[PDB]
């Protein structure tokens, strides 16, 4: 009822929805709007709750849902939920709003974009518990959706613990494999939490699909490539390297193998031990020759002995 | 220009993230708000929010600040500080710069607030293994470090003050007590600090003699100069405001060499020996070309009589 009364703070128009009725000011205008009604004029918390309901009449019109994420000329790059959607006292309030946006829902994935580096809130741990909790009632699109955004930008104190929580849940599906593997490409939810999770990674894709091949390979090699992760390479060379659209399958194999071929040098020694140890002599994979094309021939300076093992079993 | 506004507003999400980013930010806020620092208002705003947030400007409390948090115990027993030494030194430097030379946003209102908080930090600090060895290492490194940074802020905070000097003595005695249980944050308060020590006097013989008259703080001054010249001479560039722009390095190098050399030659002297020896090595093997003036900088008053072969011969003479 004081919806446009919240527009009094720094400028909020009660637009039809997708028309982002901005103020001609945004950045401190929304904080002014959650100070004026959401803090001072209607009530300390009471104005917040009444204005929640008062815009909540608008929330059936998902123009004023999805214009929150959408493009439309704001106060002077977001709309109502997304553009001016930051309250630290509204941390748990719009958190309840995030729970309410969760079940019907994508729209929940655009609410995860609304979380995509969400506002630094009252408690990420209650938020992380809630986010993971309402993912067990919904599809992995919402699970991996919120896994993407929290996967780099998350509280990191219960964040790395909740990361290990999902990496304890990461067995039952291959959904959380890639989403973990992003923040298990970015960071480590535990230090050997990372190493144990990558211990999940070896048999983590023995007979995996095409795209799960490049993804679970990016995880199964480049997540945490230690010195002894060179032996890690050998394990993968035994498990899923039976090398087989199909060139796209080769393109993903190459994306993993060659973003790692010149990212960390150890994969050079890794493909060297993948052939020269026990494959570039006895019972060779065609991916052995392919990877030799990638690792054993395609190194920047890891090629001279790359030529030595390149003709090494190439001679005997 | 949404460049700097959106750029600081992006690197806000580097405000506390794993504490290496925190260290580079605590180093680099000062450089951005010095050289390209028209926009120092929000810069001091970011420093002010951060500093008066984790650290506390409260009244009459237990510790002078709130160290409990600046530690890996501020995580999950992990040893990632988010170092109070970093943000403390950054506060003291960038405030000194922006306020005092900027008018000679977070700068001014932060100026009043940081004046209160810094007088509080001085009066409230000086006014007094394996398993928890995490606590000892992290907490104590921070404790000695915050002592050093506040020591410099005071050490320039008073022109001839015996009260400023007394709080200098108190911070120094605290540091020595930290020795009982070091890469000092002493960029010029341990580079123009010693100018009074190896100096002779100007006015406040009582002020300066109450300031340095320990041989504990005197060892702290010589050891700041020693650790510093050595880090620049071989390890890399430098610690504070004057590493990366080596023109500052050569100037302050010529000066500190002048004063340390005087206090060695005329007058503990093992320290002047050990430091001038490390330093002259750094000056032969860092400023190859600049050496033409730099050796002359110690022996000359104005470089208008000779050249560098004249310099080689005459400086070998001296």
């Amino acid at each position: 009822g004081v919806f446009e009364e919240l527009l009094r703070t720094s400028g909020i128009i009660l637009k039809v929805g997708e028309g982002q009725n901005e103020i001609a000011v945004d950045q401190t205008a929304f904080q002014k709007k959650l100070r004026v009604a959401l803090e001072k004029h209607p009530s300390y918390p009471g104005v917040v709750n009444e204005f929640i309901s008062g815009l909540e009449s608008h929330i059936k019109d998902r123009s004023q849902f999805k214009n929150c994420l959408l493009p439309c000329t704001p106060a002077r790059c977001e709309s109502l939920i997304k553009l001016l959607l930051g309250i630290k006292i509204l941390q748990p309030a719009v958190v309840t709003l995030l729970l309410e946006k969760i079940p019907e829902f994508n729209f929940p994935r655009l609410i995860v974009n609304q979380f995509k580096w969400l506002d630094g809130l009252l408690d990420s741990q209650d938020l992380v518990k809630k986010l993971m909790q309402m993912l067990s009632v919904s599809p992995v699109p919402i699970q991996h959706d919120i896994i993407t955004s929290l996967p780099e930008i998350l509280e990191d104190s219960q964040q790395n613990e909740v990361a290990r929580e999902l990496s304890c849940l990461l067995k039952q599906g291959r959904r959380l494999t890639v989403p973990i593997l992003d923040a298990l490409s970015r960071l480590d939810l535990d230090a050997e939490l990372l190493a144990k999770v990558r211990q999940s990674a070896m048999t983590i894709v023995p007979s995996v699909k095409l795209e799960d091949l490049p993804v679970v390979i990016k995880f199964i090699l480049h997540n945490v490539k230690a010195a002894d992760a060179v032996e890690v390479i050998s394990d993968l060379r035994k498990s899923l390297d039976l090398s087989s659209t199909s060139q796209n399958c080769v393109k993903l194999l190459f994306d993993v193998i060659k973003l790692a071929v010149r990212f960390q040098k150890d994969v050079s020694e890794a493909w060297i031990k993948a052939i020269e140890n026990s494959t570039s002599v006895s019972d060779h994979k065609v991916l052995d020759l392919i990877v030799l094309l990638l690792i054993h021939s395609t190194n920047s300076k890891n090629r001279k002995q790359t030529e030595k093992v390149l003709r090494s079993k190439i001679r005997l | 220009e949404a460049f700097c506004l959106e750029i600081l507003g992006s690197l806000r999400r580097c405000l506390s993230q794993q504490a290496d980013v925190r260290l580079m930010l605590y180093e680099g806020f000062y450089d951005v708000l010095r050289r390209n620092s028209q926009l120092a208002s929000s810069i001091m705003e970011t420093l002010l929010s951060q500093i008066k947030q984790y650290y506390l400007p409260q009244q009459d409390l237990l510790p002078p600040l709130k160290l409990e948090g600046c530690i890996m115990a501020q995580g999950d027993q992990i040893f990632l500080q988010e170092p109070l030494a970093h943000l403390l030194c950054c506060i003291q430097h960038c405030l000194a710069w922006y306020k005092s030379t900027v008018h000679l946003e977070e700068e001014d209102v932060g100026f009043e607030q940081n004046f209160e908080e810094m007088l509080e930090s001085v009066t409230r600090r000086m006014i007094k293994s394996s398993g928890v060895g995490v606590k000892n290492n992290i907490y104590a490194i921070q404790v000695m470090g915050i002592c050093e940074v506040l020591i410099e802020y005071n050490f320039k905070i008073g022109n001839f003050s015996k009260n400023k000097f007394e709080d200098v003595l108190g911070l120094f005695t605290c540091y020595n007590k930290l020795s009982e249980i070091s890469f000092l944050s002493m960029g010029f308060v341990s580079t123009l600090l010693t100018a009074l020590f190896r100096d002779n006097a100007q006015s406040h013989e009582e002020s300066l003699a109450v300031l340095r008259s320990s041989t504990e703080f005197m060892r702290y001054a010589v050891s700041v100069a020693l650790q510093k010249v050595q880090q620049l001479e071989e390890m890399g560039q430098t610690d504070g405001p004057d590493g990366q722009n080596p023109e500052k390095m050569f100037q302050n190098l010529c000066k500190i060499t002048r004063v340390l050399l005087w206090r060695y030659t005329s007058i503990i002297s093992l320290l002047c020996l050990e430091g001038l020896l490390r330093i002259f090595n750094t000056m032969q093997q860092l400023y190859a070309a600049r050496i033409p003036q730099f050796l002359q900088a110690l022996d000359i008053t104005d470089g208008d009589a000779e050249e560098a072969d004249i310099n080689v011969t005459e400086k070998a003479a001296f």
